[PDB]
């Protein structure tokens, strides 16, 4: 065999390490990664509390699905030099503060970040589970002040039903890859308890579509 | 406040402006001399047979 | 006065450029045309390494030129035997977002770091059979981009918080910090004598620091985009930088100006890794076009392609004896070329 | 790191026994364990070897089929089930810790041992020096010769040196040709010619008195050498 | 001497000789191109589903060539061959077609696993398991398809009339085997559609596209398969109970060539529908133009 006793034993140790690697990789592949790029103070921590250093890992399960949320907003550096690390993440959870449309404008900063990360060359096929946080604050605020301060081209009604829909359409008009990715939108607040469920269905739809694309059905 | 960084740049440029400099000809000659001196010891520039090559499968 | 000091700095920069121009009597391309071309370099994949399941982001050779450490995003740090493709150790990292890895010259310690803002040093040799973490270094406010070992007790680090740090492993403190960079520091290279070291940041500039003083001796502004990779010359008086504008440049430490530009029109993608071979004649650069080029450090003519990777060649390194070149790629495949 | 062992006793011949080696202080699963005998007046002799994950189990020709070695990784213990105990199995069974990778140090730690006293084609290594005296502070070169060359095609010479102080468990000194083990003073040095080997020690104190055993790990069975005693 | 068996040899066989050979050559070309694309991209090979698609393509390519040659030799050349080699062609063509049907079922099961276990699909059905199931179905088809000659000589029971010296009980057994295969295909596709409908209903429970798209694609892949394979099996089952006194043999030949039409329609329906195969074809065309 031209191999020594120690060489053969080292080969066996390498095979055992390979088996442990395969087991850990299968366990990791059973899990779901969810990058969480919020627009700063746009209700990022509220959703994290609702589902339960530099980068914070949040682990939670729901219907026997091990999720992993990565809060990377604390990096405070150039995003281009490490945003490729998250390439291949299952879905980006974007948090936008609806009440931040009066603060240039904070909602415009959120829109700029959404445009920057949605049209990035890494997340072309990575879908976005968009979150429009603080819908109660939006409903309260829309009566004292109008949306004209933030959106100058807006000319619709004033009620929350139309204004929130207009904001959602504006955020959903930013994806130039309307075919290879889909934006899942949900209007959440501090009292909602179904946000984790909505994340579950959005993630399972994303995984189903990815599998169908990989299996040739699409 | 920003004047601190402003003049710190000036002291840094003072320090990096008084260093001695050799010409490009001499530096290139030294680089070339080192490249030529150790050419025989380079297993990549100078290929070696399979006898002493540890990567032969 | 603020503007008066800014004008003084501008005049100083013009004077520095004038000194460099006065030193620029000739150029390397005009002085190394009579030398014989290196000839076409044909390297074959001797060992391809299987066992990583995600994107490999860093690698470092051991001093003995037989062992190496590979870092990937799956959260594991496999120590490889290059001569026979075995796994000596598999290190489960606390954070799976690793971006750098370094093998100590002694070999007893390996270090990894990434987005977790922590440089984790792992004790390879211990009377337990484990690779338990020896020390976790904290103090960086940005992502850690490069790790390099001075000795078993000191490790230098490049981070994204516009600074570099020289740590003391036994006490886990900040001995000296190197400030002066405007953008994120992406890679550092250590001189063979370990007296000085360079660092390529994202401000299209590479600096040269005195490790024992913390001061910046020299600043090299030659590129137009971010500098991703850097590597010292084997002699110790030159260093090549791999930028994002698909160009590599050879700077020198005694004329403080660029010596040579490694550019080609057919290449429009940035450089992830750069490292000279032994004798410094060949410049092995990994690109984002699933490719690794081999350049002649004295002639602009390219030596040869090193294709064979299905994704971006994230990192590459040459052995201490120069016998082999190992390249890591984002396709979860280490490849060693001779 | 310790390996305490249980077993032994006055077994009538032909009975059965189950020696146990409970390991505490290290990653037991990653270490390929070993068993070594020692007759009251004879040298070491290899018994069995169970690797990591129990993938490969080896036995000596004198105990093959009769003995049975196994490990309980979760319980951190090592078992050696014995049957039909002859009167020639009376020995001091040792539990040897061994790991196997590049640059590793096999046979690192040895256990206390059990006094099991049952009532009533391999590479042979010869140690010519049965017993040599020494003046404390001089240099001696223990030389033992092998049968076939231990120099493999990979450039590794598989020769191990073990020191056994009086009334103590063996301790690893040099785990290959000129590779000092951890915790061993630098005075211990070894070098061989591929078939004949020597172990040279510069300065001697009361720590060096004992018996030095040279062993080969090129192939199984793991043949040891005879006793080489150093007397003050 | 067997002229009494080949039903038609006269004014009508002029068209079929060109027709079946043209369909066979086109199907073979398409399938060869498909399998070359699968095996050349060096990335679809690692993905377990496209290896199943390529296995279907190869089985159907063998089907096209074997059926084309056998039919032009039988219903045009009227070639009478030795039973050892004459029933070998029966066994081989049966093996190819049963392998094609089994590959259809295996892709159907892969697509079912894409929905029943979304998150675990990638790691549950891996590369090695993919070839394991591939070889299992291939050898099962080979055995159940070459048993007609090596196993049964139809000496105790009368041999088939619509099929040359083939045991009638083997006819019934293989027809039941293919009926089970098609029932499995329909069952897994129906479960796929039901899972998609339930999932879209659950997703739209707070805020139809997926189930409609799946309905369209699976409806094509199922309707074409039915109108290409059900007629010939139905004609066979009719022949189980009749004596073919009424003219059904040239009609059976027509059904056979329309079943061969499934051979050319399989690539476009399954592999060309996939975006990855289309992109790989475009890249290969660009490389060839280079
Ligand atoms: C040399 C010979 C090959 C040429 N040859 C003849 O000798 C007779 N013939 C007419 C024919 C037509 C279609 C099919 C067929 C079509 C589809 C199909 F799936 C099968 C499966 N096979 C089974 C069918 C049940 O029973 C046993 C054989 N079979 C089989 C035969 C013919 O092509």
């Amino acid at each position: 065999c031209t191999l020594s006793a120690e060489d053969k034993a080292a080969v066996e140790r390498s095979k055992m390490i390979d088996r442990n690697l395969r087991e850990d990789g299968e366990k990791a592949a059973r899990e779901v990664k969810l990058l969480l790029l919020g627009a700063g103070e746009s209700g990022k921590s509220t959703i994290v509390k609702q589902m339960k250093t530099g980068i914070v890992e949040t682990h939670f399960t729901f219907k026997d699905l091990h999720f992993k949320m990565f809060d990377v907003g604390g990096q405070r550096s150039e995003r281009k030099k490490w945003i490729h690390c998250f390439e291949g993440v299952t879905a980006i959870i974007f948090c936008v503060a609806l009440s931040d449309y009066d603060l240039m404008n904070r909602m415009h900063e959120s829109m700029k970040l959404f445009d920057s990360i949605c049209n990035n060359k890494w997340f072309t096929d990575t879908s976005i589970i968009l979150f429009l946080n603080k819908k109660d604050l939006f409903e309260e605020k829309i009566k004292k002040s109008p949306l004209t301060i933030c959106y100058p081209e807006y000319a619709g009604s004033n009620t929350y039903e139309e204004a929130a829909a207009y904001i959602q359409c504006q955020f959903e008009d930013l994806n130039k890859r309307k075919d290879t990715k889909e934006i899942y939108t949900h209007f959440t607040c501090a009292t909602d308890t179904k946000n984790v469920q909505f994340v579950f269905d959005a993630v399972t739809d994303v995984i189903i579509k990815n599998n169908l694309k990989d299996c040739g059905l699409f | 406040a920003s004047i601190a960084q402003a003049r710190k740049l000036v002291e840094q440029l003072k320090m990096e402006a008084n260093i001695d400099r050799i010409k490009v000809s001499k530096a290139a000659a030294d680089l070339m001399a080192y490249c030529e001196a150790h050419a025989k010891e380079d297993p990549l520039l100078t290929p070696v047979p399979a006898s002493e090559n540890p990567f032969r499968e | 006065e603020l503007d008066q000091l800014r004008q003084e700095a501008e005049q100083l920069k013009n004077q520095i450029r004038d000194a460099r121009k006065a030193c620029a009597d000739a150029t390397l391309s005009q002085i190394t045309n009579n030398i014989d071309p290196v000839g076409r370099i044909q390297m074959r994949t001797r060992r391809t390494l299987r066992g990583h399941l995600a994107k490999i982001y860093a690698m470092h050779w051991g001093t003995d030129s037989r062992l190496l450490v590979s870092a990937s995003q799956d959260g594991k740090l496999i120590i490889w035997d290059s001569y026979t493709t075995n796994k000596v150790h598999a290190i489960p990292l606390r954070s799976s977002w690793v971006m750098t890895c370094a093998y100590a010259p002694s070999g007893n310690y390996v270090a990894c770091g990434g987005l977790d803002n922590i440089c984790s040093i792992y004790n390879l040799k211990t009377r337990e059979g484990n690779v338990r973490v020896s020390r976790e270094l904290a103090g960086h406010t940005g992502y850690l981009s490069c790790c390099r070992f001075l000795d078993d007790n000191q490790i230098v680090t490049s981070s994204g918080d516009t600074t570099c740090a020289l740590w003391d492993i036994e006490t886990g403190q900040q001995t000296t910090t190197f400030t002066g960079h405007t953008g994120d520091v992406m890679s550092l290279s250590l001189a063979p004598d370990t007296r000085l070291f360079v660092s390529g940041a994202c401000d299209a500039s590479a600096k040269l620091w005195d490790v024992r003083e913390g001061m910046c001796r020299q600043t090299f502004t030659g590129h137009e985009s971010d500098i991703n990779a850097i590597c010292f010359f084997p002699n110790g008086n030159a260093f090549a930088t791999g930028s994002d504008d698909a160009t590599c440049r050879l700077f020198d430490l005694r004329a403080d100006q660029e010596l040579m530009t490694y550019s080609h029109d057919n290449i429009i993608c940035g450089i992830t890794s750069v490292s000279f071979s032994k004798s410094g004649r060949l410049l092995l650069a990994g690109y984002d076009d699933f490719n690794c080029n081999v350049w002649d450090a004295l002639k602009a003519d390219r030596a040869g392609v090193l294709a064979g990777h299905d994704n971006r060649v994230s990192c590459l390194g040459v052995t201490d004896d120069g016998m082999a070149v190992a390249t890591g790629s984002w396709d979860s495949f280490l490849k060693i070329w001779n | 790191v310790q390996l305490v062992e249980s077993g032994g006793g006055l077994v009538q011949p032909g009975g059965s026994r189950k020696l146990s080696c409970s390991a505490s202080g290290f990653a037991f699963s990653s270490f390929g364990m070993h068993w070594v005998r020692q007759a009251p007046e004879k040298g070491l002799e290899w018994v069995a070897y169970i690797s990591s994950g129990s993938g490969t189990i080896y036995y000596a020709d004198t105990v093959k089929g009769r003995f049975t070695i196994s490990r309980d990784d979760p319980k951190n213990t090592l078992f050696l089930q014995m049957t039909s105990l002859r009167s020639e199995d009376t020995a001091m069974y040792y539990c040897v810790r061994s790991i196997y990778y590049y640059g590793s140090s096999p046979f690192d730690f040895w256990g206390q041992g059990t006094t099991l006293t049952v009532s009533s084609s391999d590479i042979v290594m010869t140690q010519a020096t049965s017993s040599v005296p020494v003046t404390p502070g001089e240099s001696v070169s223990i030389s033992c010769r092998s049968s076939k060359s231990l120099l493999h095609s990979n450039g590794n010479t598989y020769l191990y040196w073990f020191l056994q102080r009086p009334g103590q468990s063996p301790q690893l000194l040099i785990y290959r040709m000129s590779n000092l083990a951890s915790g061993v003073p630098d005075r211990f040095s070894g070098s061989g010619s591929g078939t004949a080997f020597t172990l040279t020690i510069s300065r001697l104190e009361a720590e060096d008195v004992g018996v030095y055993y040279c062993m080969q790990h090129l192939e199984y069975p793991l043949t040891f050498g005879a006793g080489t005693k150093l007397e003050l | 001497p067997m002229k009494d068996y080949m039903i038609l040899s006269g004014p009508q066989k002029t068209a079929v000789a060109v027709l079946c050979t043209l369909l066979g050559l086109l199907s073979a070309l398409e399938n060869v191109a498909v399998l070359y694309l699968i095996l050349s991209s060096h990335q679809l090979r690692r993905k377990p589903s496209y290896l199943f698609i390529g296995s279907l393509a190869g089985a159907d390519f063998l089907a096209s060539v074997v059926f084309a040659c056998s039919f032009v030799n039988f219903h045009v050349f009227h070639g009478v061959d030795s039973k050892a080699v004459f029933l070998l062609k029966i066994g081989s063509v049966t093996m190819t077609f049963t392998a094609s049907v089994g590959s259809l079922l295996l892709t159907a099961i892969d697509r079912y696993l894409c929905l029943r276990y979304p998150p675990s699909y990638k790691a549950l059905l891996t590369r090695g398991r993919a070839l394991v199931t591939l070889g299992i179905m291939w050898v099962l088809s080979a055995l159940v398809s070459y048993l007609p000659l090596m196993g049964w000589t139809c000496c105790p029971r009368p041999c088939s009339e619509l099929f040359p010296l083939i045991p009638n009980d083997y006819l019934l057994s293989w027809l039941l085997f293919i009926a089970f295969l098609f029932s499995g295909i329909i069952y897994t596709y129906g479960h796929v559609l039901w899972k998609a409908h339930q999932h879209v209903a659950s997703l739209s429970g707070h805020q139809m596209r997926l189930d409609v798209r799946l309905a369209k694609t699976l409806g094509l892949v199922l309707a074409v398969l039915l109108i290409c394979w059900f007629p010939v099996l139905a004609l066979m089952a009719h022949s189980l109970a009749t004596t073919l006194s009424d003219q059904v043999k040239k009609a059976f030949a027509f059904c056979s060539m329309l079943c061969l039409i499934n051979s050319m329609v399989n690539p476009v329906i399954y592999a060309l529908r996939s975006g990855e195969i289309r992109s790989s074809a475009h890249h290969c065309l660009a490389h060839w133009k280079k």
